[PDB]
């Protein structure tokens, strides 16, 4: 199993990005993914989460509204699409994978796979 | 010689009758196992195809012009409990997922429980079933073509419900809503502490739960291998007939 995000990099506060997930090594229709994030010093925090077919999206509350999460079955393929940033989203940026179909309440500790991860980081003036 | 390939057709549609049996005897239906089942019945319709296509009276003297009778068993029988076993099987597949992870969610506190991973989790199986039904597997029919399925198929499993140009025989998530209901029920602020002996009535009623769904399934299984068996009684005749 292999979890590779690029779409990364510097921002303005107010600015927006689009994370790509390339999901290699499992039947990416049986397996929620979801996205995480940790900036230094903080705790790993969860972010967004989609279930394997897609019919329930979940969001932290930090980012309801904000942030929107989608899977391409066929393209092997997860977004999530990163507007109105702040400064506090400043974060690397994982992508991971469960073993179960259900996103559920967002737990690091409940999935099983991780990308690399890659950097966001949102500039205010 | 068609008259040939018409029993050729046949002796197709018994030996993949024969696969199906056993298939639909093992205790637990795997992800696999239903794909194996689909293959086997969507071969039995292409055969009723060819069979109705291509298409002494002693041996013939209740289920079910001869092509308009053997496509009437497979269109409007056995492709509806094939789809009825798939929906669900996924469902309770789905559902066994979320036990499994039950044990992650139990600890010591006289026992925590995460109450909103539980729910939210259920949440999900109840909006992801909501527009699989069991009958049609496509489109809709009338209100009573829905309500006919639902005799046949039970109204512990199955409920008729109104969707966009008719009816379906939607999957009876009531079990799902009991659930729900409960842990609304225990309060809290995501988690909670129960007694010992209260958790002990909840871990019981989890395993009872499964039981039940696992018992529903198996009930339509036994009705899909019945009507499989009517259905292969029905070819039987005809081979011998042909022959």
């Amino acid at each position: 199993v292999q979890l590779v995000e690029s779409g990364g990099g510097l921002v303005q506060a107010g600015g927006s990005l689009r994370l790509s997930c390339a999901v290699s090594g499992l039947e990416m229709q049986s397996h929620a993914i979801g996205w995480f994030r940790q900036a230094p010093g903080k705790e790993r925090e969860g972010v967004s989460c989609i279930n394997d077919d897609g019919s329930t999206t979940r969001y932290a509350d930090s980012v309801k509204g904000r942030f929107t999460i989608s899977r391409d079955n066929a393209k092997n393929t997860v977004y999530l699409q990163m507007n109105s940033l702040k400064p506090e989203d400043t974060a690397v940026y994982f992508c991971a994978a469960k073993s179960v179909w259900f996103c559920s309440v967002i737990r690091s500790h409940e999935f099983n796979s991780w990308g690399q991860g890659t950097q966001v980081t949102v500039s205010s003036a | 010689s068609s008259l040939t390939m018409l029993n050729d057709t046949l002796h197709n549609i018994r030996t993949t009758n024969q696969a199906l049996k056993k298939e639909l005897s093992q205790k637990t239906l795997t992800k696999t196992s239903l794909e194996e089942i689909a293959l086997h019945s969507s071969q039995i319709s292409m055969d009723v195809n060819k069979s109705a296509q291509l298409l002494a009276r002693e041996l013939l003297h209740k289920e079910a012009k001869i092509a308009n009778s053997i496509n009437d068993i497979n269109e409007q029988y056995l492709k509806v409990y094939e789809h009825a076993v798939s929906s669900y099987t996924q469902m309770y597949q789905d559902f066994s997922a979320v036990l499994s992870s039950l044990a992650g969610w139990i600890s010591p506190g006289s026992v925590k429980l995460q109450v909103n991973s539980l729910k939210k989790a259920l949440e999900e199986l109840k909006e992801k079933y909501k527009d699989k039904p069991l009958y049609p597997a496509n489109n809709t029919v009338s209100q009573e073509q829905a309500n006919k399925w639902l005799t046949e198929l039970g109204g512990t499993i199955g409920k008729v419900s109104q969707k966009n140009g008719g009816y379906v025989v939607s999957i009876n998530m009531t079990p799902i809503d009991n659930m729900l209901k409960s842990l609304d029920n225990l309060g809290g602020n995501g988690e909670v502490v129960l007694d010992n002996a209260k958790y002990q009535a909840w871990n019981a009623g989890f395993s009872a739960e499964d039981e039940t769904m696992k018992n529903n399934l198996q009930t339509l299984v036994q009705k899909y291998s019945n009507a499989n068996s009517i259905f292969d009684n029905l070819v039987k005749v005809l081979s011998s007939t042909i022959s």
